[PDB]
């Protein structure tokens, strides 16, 4: 579950 | 009143906020490990100290991403001309709702998925009728409401298939996009895929 980066 | 910001003052408010929240929301998910250690393993004190520090830590947060959405609500997103910047501050909504749910209680938790998916939703049928599928936002938005599915929602279905779909279409699309441009892109689509084959 990675959501969008920084 | 209103506001209106320039693509790059958005971005840099809107980085600098989630590096405020990231930091919160990982001491959060540590905090609640050591808490569930603790808490199976029995100890007085120190479980008082442990739920006093979760109970601050959520404190914080709930008063961040709340001021978050006051501002997007009441001057932001009235005053998005653009399609790109009415679909990433209905994004915006979305994600500062869903880190909401993310530790919220009960009704609470079941209000903050509610806004979090009209938000979502908001933002999807804008992205669909006026970015390209390529488009940054677009595959930003396609990711973080996947993984609101699948976290939240708990709908590995219907996270997958929106993944799945925004994945290929860009897919498409890219053998006709600039140079400029699809370096802007990449990193987003590999998330999506990676999620993706994470899911099966």
């Amino acid at each position: 579950a990675n959501t969008e980066p920084i | 009143m209103d506001v209106e910001l320039t693509v790059e003052e958005r971005n840099l408010l809107s980085v600098a906020y989630k590096n405020v929240i990231g930091a919160r929301r990982a001491s959060w998910r540590i905090i609640s490990s050591i808490e569930q250690k603790e808490e199976n393993k029995g100890g007085e004190d120190k479980l008082k100290m442990i739920r006093e520090y979760r109970q601050m830590v959520e404190t914080e947060l709930k008063l961040i991403c709340c001021d978050i959405l006051d501002v997007l609500d009441k001057h932001l997103i009235p005053a998005a001309n653009t399609g790109e910047s009415k679909v990433f501050y209905y994004k915006m909504k979305g994600d500062y709702h869903r880190y909401l749910a993310e530790f919220a209680t009960g009704n609470d938790r079941k209000e903050a998925a509610e806004n979090s998916l009209v938000a979502y939703k908001a933002a999807s049928d804008i992205a669909m009728t006026e970015l390209p599928p390529t488009h940054p936002i677009r595959l930003g938005l396609a990711l973080n409401f996947s993984v609101f599915y699948y976290e939240i929602l708990n709908s590995p279905d219907r996270a997958c298939r929106l993944a799945k779909a925004a994945f290929d279409d860009a897919i498409a699309e890219l053998d006709t996009l600039s140079e400029e441009s699809y370096k802007d892109s990449t990193l987003i689509m590999q998330l999506l895929r990676d999620n993706l084959t994470l899911w099966t």
